[PDB]
């Protein structure tokens, strides 16, 4: 089965910049190759077919090229619209096969997270459950780490994380981390602390509270 | 030309999933092959199969067991049936149009996509809890508040703040699957001078259970 390998996996870019995504096939596929776009939270839409045929309606800053096993998509002058995931497709052999995709994201200046920790509400504790929440908001770049600490010791299990897609207004990212305990466990410990580690600081941002 | 997938949003494990592609703008008995693909969560894509305009089928051999692509030429529709499904089949299915031969060369062209989720969850409304700062964490010029929407099924849920009035400084995180149910939080940030002096409430709607619920975020004193 023809294996399609795309690079890069991810890349941040600036408006006006020139960008070149590649797709490698595991065999000569004779330009039976299509490039697909997915703008964030939207549908797949084909941009190019037979390697370099540009579908009408698609802007001329897009182009593709290559032959044999090696193929490329380039954007002359990156615009805001163009952020998204771009995929390659070979249709020379069954089963038709896709690349893993390459994510085009928007460049900007570094930002420290605003970190908040929230205790369980009165109402949740009345249902006999406890959920401690930590928002790591409006940071850049993406790469962030969170660490839970209870009474001094690190906590791994019972922790679920959610990451936003890059904000299409301010170009930042955000993460929620939630540590879900029973009321029984929650009440057996006094100190609850999340720590955010991020290339903007050489020590972490630390929010904590005490039941009291 | 216009393609549109339709069909249930949840199939149960080990049962068959069916989806419909209705074509307008073009005839399915005329020309082209009529395809299904899917996008799993984590975004990897896969071609499942097609039915030619002459009714010949080609199926990705990884599915050969469980796939069946058929068509009603009366109503210009074609069908995917995926049998004996499990969780890995939870994906966003797209129908699509490709050339059947190599010349004349045809663009591949996709429909809209439609999510279908594999699961046995019954339909459950969310519990909504306020997220307010410990009394008192350190104040700055701004303060962040939230809403925890726990234990609901299925998706989606929509969170707003003071109905529409708080567009700015808002994020809702994507849902995560806790234990066969979904959970998320929304964050809002407002000048700390204006809270608590002005009330801040989250309105959460869960349309698959005809649920709306409002939570006022009150200081924890």
């Amino acid at each position: 089965q023809i294996v399609m390998t795309q690079s890069p996996f991810s890349m941040y870019a600036t408006l006006g910049e020139r960008v070149t995504i590649t797709c490698k096939a595991s065999q000569d596929i004779y330009s039976y190759l299509s490039w697909l776009q997915q703008k964030p939270g939207k549908s797949l839409k084909t941009l190019i077919y037979r390697a370099n045929r540009l579908i009408t309606g698609v802007p001329s800053r897009f182009s593709g090229s290559g032959s044999g096993q090696d193929y490329s998509l380039t954007i002359s002058s990156l615009e805001y619209e163009d952020m998204g995931i771009y995929y390659c497709l070979q249709y020379d052999e069954f089963p038709y096969t896709f690349g893993g995709g390459t994510k085009l994201e928007m460049k900007r200046a570094d930002a420290a997270p605003t970190v908040s920790i929230f205790p369980p509400s009165s109402e949740q504790l009345t249902s006999g459950g406890a959920s401690v929440v930590c928002f790591l908001n409006n940071f850049y770049p993406k790469d962030i780490n969170v660490k839970w600490k209870i009474d001094g010791s690190e906590r791994q299990n019972g922790v679920l994380n959610s990451w936003t897609d890059q904000d299409s207004k301010d170009s930042t990212y955000s993460m929620s981390s939630t540590l879900t305990l029973t009321k029984d466990e929650y009440e057996r410990h006094n100190s609850y602390t999340c720590e955010a580690t991020h290339k903007t600081s050489t020590s972490p941002i630390v929010k904590s509270f005490n039941r009291n | 030309v216009q393609l549109q997938e339709s069909g249930p949003g949840l199939v149960k494990p080990s049962q068959s999933l069916s989806l419909t592609c209705t074509v307008t703008g073009y005839s399915i008995t005329s020309d082209y092959a009529w395809n299904w693909i899917r996008q799993f969560p984590g975004n990897k894509l896969e071609w499942m199969g097609y039915i030619s305009y002459s009714g010949t089928t080609s199926y990705n051999p990884s599915l050969k067991s469980r796939i069946s692509i058929t068509r009603d030429t009366s109503k210009n529709q074609f069908f995917l049936q995926l049998n004996s499904v499990t969780t890995e089949d939870t994906a966003t299915y797209y129908c699509g149009r490709t050339g059947v031969y190599r010349y004349p060369e045809r663009a591949p062209y996709w429909g809209q996509g439609t999510l279908v989720t594999v699961s046995a969850a019954k339909t459950t409304p969310p519990s909504v809890y306020p997220l307010a700062p410990g009394s008192a964490a350190q104040t700055n010029s701004m303060v962040t508040l939230g809403c925890l929407v726990k234990g609901y099924f299925p998706e989606p849920v929509t969170v707003t703040w003071n109905s529409g009035s708080l567009s700015s400084g808002v994020h809702t995180f994507p849902a995560v699957l806790q234990s066969d149910l979904y959970t998320l939080s929304s964050s809002v940030t407002v000048p700390s001078s204006t809270w608590p002096s002005e009330t801040v409430t989250c309105n959460v709607a869960h349309p698959a259970s005809s649920t709306k619920v409002d939570k006022k975020i009150v200081p924890r004193d």
